[PDB]
């Protein structure tokens, strides 16, 4: 009944909160699935820049069972759901491990100009490319500036510019 | 002259006392093993040869059973252990004679299994040798 | 001890994955 | 033509150098393993397929070693190592081309096999493919 | 009947994304496996039963060798001109130069 988007194959991908949601049916959920839940673990960036909870509620929840409305059907399920708004931070950085993710935006210009991004990176031998684009979230993140804490760990790849 | 031999992948993540579901089927002949039952009926008695494979969740528990029990009575038995939550498997492999109307599958003695959605991680592979 | 060494095999039809293997161990020193 | 196939389970614990004693047979069309000298007297020539998992003993020993043999030449082995003394699989599977009264059959290089009695751990299976 | 089986050991270790090349081939009837291509070309179609085990070496540091199997078996439905070979997606794979402890092994079951 409900309406999903699954993106797989996808090293890296980026998408306004309006690029995940076109159909306007309210309740429609977007989705991840990792590539493999042993080599490949999953970091997200969301620019509250804009109040996408303002214009439409918006949480995010994790999940091993495929499921695109149900797992959240009974959301009592509470796993980790992370309301993406009620950030005391410009910028809100996740980061997730089980072998699903899931967004869901529900009902109780802007489109184009919230942003959602998401990489995998193997947790042995990241990629220069993956290795870079975690380079400009940790910068542009110890400042968004509290140069104080982002603890996004990138053993195995500390970046060329700024990092040991 | 009897062609009957399967495969099947697991393909959700299956903890405790449970029997395992192997449902990503990969190769199925005669159509005996249901993935939905994740159970093997035999309907032609004779002699089979039954090999599987299960992964222990990694971060989670450090002990893994998984033991293939024909019909009510187990048969076989496999252990994983790794203190530190690796990965390392919990395979055997047996032959059996299984008679007419004989249920096999992969009893799960506590524990936690992996939950592979395509990589096929997890296998369960038996196809038949001879017939009674 | 902490370290830790994986490994993982695959056995591809063609290029597309049959089988997969995941050995990861640590020896503690 | 030929139809042979066999199955034992490991009973008792074996230490040191030597034949492990396969006793709890559960499937031995042919009767060609004597679980007395451990060892499958090959009577018709082919090709055989054997596997074998064999358990290391949890809480004393490290690393065991253990090796199919033919005759006296080693034609497979496995290693089966943890330093938290924890069990672990030392398995194998190989296809092997019998002579006419040859004999295969395991030998533990150190270490110390582990082998429930009826939990049937501990596996060593083989069958004929092909007859000569 | 079709004839073929195969069953080979690795001698020199591998590295990288390369595939495992399975040198040391201990029985090849049908000759439709190539000891250095570590490869196999399936040229009577139908079921085939194929097995791996390898051996992982690696560690860090006091410094000794991580020794664990990684091992699986499959049963494929394969055709004329299918290839089958197990590539090392990553990590190491210890070889003995004559102690067999990295097997790949395969036979028929069923011919087309
Ligand atoms: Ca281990
Ligand atoms: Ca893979
Ligand atoms: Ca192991």
């Amino acid at each position: 009944f409900w309406c999903s988007t699954l993106v797989k194959g996808v090293i890296y991908g980026s998408y306004s909160v309006s690029e995940m949601f076109p159909k306007n049916f309210t309740n429609c959920t977007w989705t991840l699935e990792n590539p493999d839940p042993t080599k490949y673990s999953i970091y997200l960036k969301f620019s509250k820049k804009d109040l996408s909870c303002s214009n439409f509620s918006l949480l995010a929840y994790q999940f091993d069972h495929f499921s695109h409305e149900k797992i959240k059907d009974l959301l009592r399920k509470n796993h980790s759901i992370m309301q993406l708004c009620n950030s005391k931070n410009a910028f809100v950085f996740l980061q997730y491990d089980k072998n699903f993710i899931q967004i869901r935006r529900v009902f109780p210009e802007e489109d184009q100009k919230s942003f959602f991004e998401f990489l995998v990176l193997n947790k042995v031998s990241p990629s220069q490319f993956g290795c870079h684009v975690l380079c400009t979230w940790l910068e542009s993140c110890l400042k968004s500036g509290r140069t104080e804490s982002c603890g996004i760990m990138y053993t195995k790849c500390t970046c060329p510019q700024h990092l040991g | 002259v009897p062609r009957v031999a399967f495969y099947a992948g697991l393909k959700n993540p299956h903890e405790g006392y449970e029997v395992l579901k192997f449902d990503d089927v990969v190769t199925n002949l005669g159509n005996n093993y249901d993935a939905a039952s994740g159970k093997f009926t035999c309907n032609i008695p004779g002699t089979y040869f039954f090999t599987y494979h299960v992964l222990m969740r990694g971060g989670d528990g450090t002990s893994m059973w998984a033991d293939l029990c024909k019909n009510g009575q187990v048969r076989a038995s496999a252990i994983a252990q790794d203190a530190d939550q690796n990965y390392d498997y919990a395979s055997n492999s047996v032959i059996l004679h299984l008679d007419a109307g004989d249920e096999v599958f992969i009893k799960l003695d506590g524990g936690k299994a992996h939950g592979g959605n395509s990589n096929k991680y997890s296998t369960f592979s038996g196809f038949i040798i001879y017939s009674d």
